[PDB]
């Protein structure tokens, strides 16, 4: 053109990938939204988010998962919200008392002196405490060496509700629709979202539970496969059914301490005693392990591939763990990982549960009456790379963050700053 | 729809331009942290928006959406031809290119509106 | 009008039904606003609201008190401020100790700690019998939950608080004197914020409330139901006086670190029973008038008043809180008739908050004989010719005391933008 | 006075209109619930006012109070005669009558404003 | 710079006028008192600015910075000569002088805008 | 002019005296911003304020300090932040136990609980004599209130913090070097964020503060009044060093849950008395100069300095907070004259915060021998020729320690809109 002039457009569609704080939106349908589901209406928007739409044409941008925002904000939200949930109840400090116990080797029958409602009077009580929660004829509770416990009082339920993460006013959420998206590099098939599909904030080590699959075949994700330290995350093309149970018909008794301030404990086992176990269909498991080996054989050039037992160490790190209806399991996965490129697993449970990040406060999960079952869908595996040594893989874990970074991989947060300058034939 | 023309050309996304203006404020929205961390978000949404409207007020374009001005376009700000951008380039590509020189052209408009204000004011004063 | 064109008007007087959060506003004149009166300046705006004006012509609005929600907000405020007030003081958990008592008032003695926790000493104090459950006794609370002393500088004086509407809303009022509580009220006026509302709590009567300029009103949602509670408004108040002639004494016993707990000492002088006095001339006249008015709605039947329903003493007895002490007075002699007086009373120290939801509270004893003078203004009845005539005094939720005042008021949201047709053209 | 003409006819309440615009913001206004429970109300008041002002700004009427605009008045939106409403009925009755058809009007009005912005700026941008 | 002409004459401080109006919003900006005690300041600053902008908008001057108006300047509001203030006094002194009579001027202007738009409304609607 | 018309200008530079809440901005450079320095990033803006510029021409404003706002806002902020810092940790209530002590430092032994509440063991620790009140002894605090240990990760070091005005205000400064504190300062300049202010607490003298470029300044409300405290800014500082040559040791004893408590163990090596050292040449020179200056305001009288007023040791002695330890030094040898040096000192562990309003603190002992090197910059005096000559150092209020730094500063509120006449027409 001959001579042009500045023009100012407001409402231009441009963005800058930035940082912010995102809300949480629940997806409840009843008074469960007000019954404390930990992440209930007391800390999140009630329900009913909008659908997800508006595919965009010809857009391209560089995603990344291993330096994402949403995982750190989710982790801080989980820690703070969980801690706030545990504060307004006991405080089991009276129980740091000399426990006299005498042995079924897993459960020791312990008796101790405790106060009745009158503090000047005392009475004897008996309860069964699991052996890992006890440290030596004299015995004391594990926590007294470290810190004070805090009972997860009733009306709080650990069930993982799906929660949607909705971006605040001004920002927007972008998504990758490429089915074989490997976590990095420019994803062309982009579509904005008002807020995320249901994310189940489950927690589990050495495996993934109830998570989201991938429509196309099995995906493998990592930062730098040339490095052996990084943890691989695998999404399965189809789930494999798993069942866990505690056939012992336990019983719960309440003992009162000081004011109207109770504390539950496991009573006597009615009937016969049996060991809690988990069941995995071996047909599907062998098929899925073979498929994952077939996929892993590609990235590592034409080597053999094998799976060996876990690294060991702390039982929490060395064992798959659950939260199933208020009880915490620690199951051995040795029989699962044995092969190359049904089943029953023995399990043990604890009552004194530290936060599995190791940073939260001690918790005492109360016992739950009646024999309990727990039915789940396994969907992803957490491996670490160890042909005689590069073939073997070891299940690994320990970090809460890696359990969610498998789910928030598609998502990104963008800041809108819509004011654009352009040249054209103008004059005021 | 919101961001419905994010990929189209400059002369194609220039239509509407009110989906991007009607969204920047609207939305669904004991002492608890969830209370404060929402109020921190909301006040930063409104304060970011007012800073945009106040910036259009000084340039005389408040109320307008497309607004001509009187600051010439030196060719050094863009070597690419000035009749090709309007039917080839996406708005984002324009942002990444000319975002280097933003504070120059902003500063000129900060005075090039006050300049004509004085002449209008001195037409009768 | 040949072919008209849309025009947009902003700032136009239209409104809708609303759901918002009202601000209280105290009405103090001195440092009492900072002395924690529960609704002190620590809660909300200090003082000096604007007057109430702007009568509106030809307006009509459809009020309702039983579907109203201002009472809900205020009940939640009541509970929240109660919990906030009791939080930063004891915690009388050391007193759940075996008490040895001997003889209304039992002389109990118990072991307790001095400032050194390793040492102990005996103390004695007089505890009222309803607060004691068994020659070995303990406080009733230890079965249920820990108490919390209403520590000094916290006064239950029911100061008036005005309820003012936030930015962007308005409050509408009914001026029809015979306004029964529902249906359209035409004499509507705007109020920035309401007249002084004294947030008392009482049962089987109303105390210090607001009368009605015209004759006695009777209000209920559905009189054809036998469960709904009537809330009467008297044309003129009835003067009532209550006293505790025993010249009590308070002693302080220290527990653990710097921390005190007051209890009733010995009765200096002679012992007497706390009572209440109601002028019988005015009371008979007012009861007769209320019987005369009630006879209209129930067609030409006899009407009688009978003794209360009974049950829990709190529900079965009228209860004051004035003077920093809680009474429980029998109203049997008060209700006897058809279409002076002295009432015996008993007092308690261990108080469950009268919603039955708040945690236990220990009202400390107050030295010197205490008097208290109030105005009866409203009655809480419940409908039972031989049985429809009988009316029983009623007791229940904290809300019913206050839905007796917040009935004229409505909360309206204004959305001033209107589109109209005319011969405009740009 | 505020709402001082809430009952008068449409032709009388349309005078002034500054009282209804001035009230929507102004007013007298340890961790305690008073804090959050007042700041939420204040921020809601500000957001409602700014949504109203932005909605006027999209229609080109920002700064004005009575603003003529180019959108036909189809008789189906009001069978009542259009010279009678201005001296008979109260504004509330009008709101009750015509609150049904609001979003149609707003959606049409946006494009009718665009047909005053785009053409006027193409008078030079294209010419 | 901000307040860079607080001492200069009325005719000299009348230049710029963007810095003293652009600063009124911008800036650098567990439950803790820091949160409430910062959000209250933020909301107060925002509300003050919106009251100023709304008051400018009632007078028709929104968007402008220097805006002529139709209200006579009665000599009783200033005995000092009206061609001497613009090159002798400082704006602070002017504020001290005229702050007595401010509400009269605001009340006059708030009605003298309705009178202004009365003609425009009648021309474009009443025809 | 013939006929003029009202005109409206926005963005006019006019102001009014203001009353608002000032932010706080730290000046840290490392992880110390997140390590709780009381005034850490947990309660203030992280770092990097803007520079200070924009001198104004021909401006004049009437400053004042003795009725200034910033000092009270800072005092309340300091109290609130401190109380928030001490609450989360212990809770030293278990130690209100009978102590058996034998022999400045008494070797006290006592029974205490191990991790098991039903088991006990003996422990020994050395407690300073001022913290003990009677061969049976208890801590002083059990009579008054419960203490709370200043748990680790908290450092009392006075980092500088910049105060800044919120959106829509500005800060005005006085550049006149001999500004005596009141009356119109002409050399006015604007500031975004105040200069670094060290929030130290120290009675009877000033430490690490800000000097004045010109010669010694003297400040007071009304020197004709005998009661008000004078604040003196020295032209040059004097160098002061304090030490505790005893090589202490700390032992940790556990109580109940994982809840420790540190105490002073046995003194390794030899025992020596904590002392402070002041250069005598500089001190004599500065005292002579201040005496020379003071003769101007009091007409040609002799001037002298005498020993402090006495009373409580905290009021009667000079106290620091060096290395996490609290001192109380005798200043008798310092003030003796008319118009090196060693001062004996004693230290405490049980500190009531020196308003007397903050809650009790137990400062934990610190291992190793402490050194504390400071710049004295200002003095606090009170005027008593035979009696007008003597000047007595005094103090007791932490406010006066800060009203010597916030004297140049004022807070203003902008009123951008202004109306002026000129030729016009719409
Ligand atoms: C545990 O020991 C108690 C004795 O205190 C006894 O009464 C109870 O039956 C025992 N229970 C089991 C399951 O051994
Ligand atoms: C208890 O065990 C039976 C049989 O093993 C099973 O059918 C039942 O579901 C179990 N109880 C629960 C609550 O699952
Ligand atoms: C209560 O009993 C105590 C004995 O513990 C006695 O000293 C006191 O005089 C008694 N008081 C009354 C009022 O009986
Ligand atoms: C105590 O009793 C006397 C006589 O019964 C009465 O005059 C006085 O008012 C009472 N004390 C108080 C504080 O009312
Ligand atoms: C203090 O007394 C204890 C005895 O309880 C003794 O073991 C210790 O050596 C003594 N320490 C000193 C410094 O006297
Ligand atoms: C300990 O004392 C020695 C000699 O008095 C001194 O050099 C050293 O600095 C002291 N320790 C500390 C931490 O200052």
């Amino acid at each position: 053109a001959e001579n042009l002039w500045v023009t100012v457009y407001y409402g231009v569609p441009v963005w800058k990938e930035a940082k912010t704080t995102l809300f949480c939106a629940s997806d409840a349908r009843a008074y469960e939204k007000e019954v404390h589901n930990v992440w209930a209406t007391h800390a999140c928007v009630p329900t009913d988010p909008s659908p997800q739409e508006l595919f965009l044409e010809n857009v391209t941008e560089n995603f990344n998962m291993w330096k994402n925002d949403m995982v750190d904000q989710m982790h801080e939200d989980i820690i703070s919200l969980w801690d706030q949930s545990l504060k307004p109840c006991v405080k089991l400090t009276p129980l740091c008392v000399t426990l006299i116990c005498s042995n079924m080797g897993e459960m020791k029958n312990c008796s101790f002196n405790t106060t009745t409602e009158i503090r000047d009077k005392e009475k004897k009580e008996y309860a069964l405490f699991y052996k890992p929660d006890i440290v030596p004829s004299e015995y004391r509770l594990i926590n007294c060496n470290t810190s004070a416990c805090t009972q997860a009082c009733p009306k709080v339920t650990f069930e993982p509700i799906p929660i949607h993460y909705c971006a605040p006013a001004g920002y927007a959420i972008l998504k990758c629709n490429n089915e074989t998206f490997n976590g990095t590099g420019p994803c062309s098939n982009v579509s904005t979202v008002q807020c995320t599909h249901g994310i189940r904030p489950v927690v589990s080590t050495q495996l993934l539970l109830n998570g989201s699959l991938a429509e196309k075949e099995i995906v493998i994700r990592s930062e730098n496969l040339t490095n052996n330290a990084k943890i691989i995350i695998v999404h399965l093309n189809t789930s494999v059914e798993i069942v866990c149970t505690r056939p012992g018909n336990n019983t719960r008794k309440s003992v009162r301490i000081g004011p109207g301030q109770t504390f539950y404990a496991t009573g006597d086992i009615i009937g016969d005693i049996r060991q809690a176990h988990c069941n995995i269909s071996e047909k599907q498991w062998n098929e899925t392990l073979q498929k994952v080996g077939k996929e892993l054989q590609k990235h590592f050039p034409n080597k053999t591939i094998k799976y060996e037992r876990s690294a060991g160490g702390d039982m929490e790190i060395a064992t798959h763990s659950f939260n199933c209806g208020g009880e915490f399991f620690y199951c051995n996965t040795s029989k699962l990982f044995n092969g190359t490129y049904t089943i029953t697993l023995q399990c043990r449970i604890k009552q004194i549960i530290n936060m599995w990040q190791g940073v939260g406060r001690c918790m005492y999960a109360p016992p739950i009456a009646g024999n309990i079952t727990c039915k789940s869908n396994i969907t992803g595996l957490l491996l670490t790379r160890d042909n005689k040594t590069e073939e073997t893989f070891r299940p690994a874990g320990g970090d809460m963050r890696d359990n969610w970074r498998s789910e928030l991989y598609k998502y990104k947060v963008v800041k809108i700053e819509p004011l654009g300058v352009a040249p054209t034939r103008c004059k005021r | 729809g919101f961001l419905g023309a994010a990929g189209s050309t400059m002369g194609a996304a220039s239509m509407t331009l009110t989906v991007q203006a009607r969204n920047l404020l609207s939305g669904i929205v004991k002492l608890t942290v969830w209370g404060i961390k929402q109020l921190q978000a909301r006040v930063l949404a409104v304060e970011r928006y007012l800073r945009d409207q106040q910036l259009l007020g000084i340039w005389g374009c408040s109320g307008k959406l497309i607004c001509c001005t009187n600051v010439p376009w030196n060719s050094s700000w863009s070597n690419r031809n000035l009749s090709e951008i309007w039917d080839n380039m996406t708005w984002l590509q324009w942002d990444k290119e000319i975002s280097n020189y933003t504070q120059i052209i902003y500063g000129l408009l900060e005075e090039s509106q006050n300049q004509q204000e004085k002449n209008e004011q001195d037409l009768l004063a």
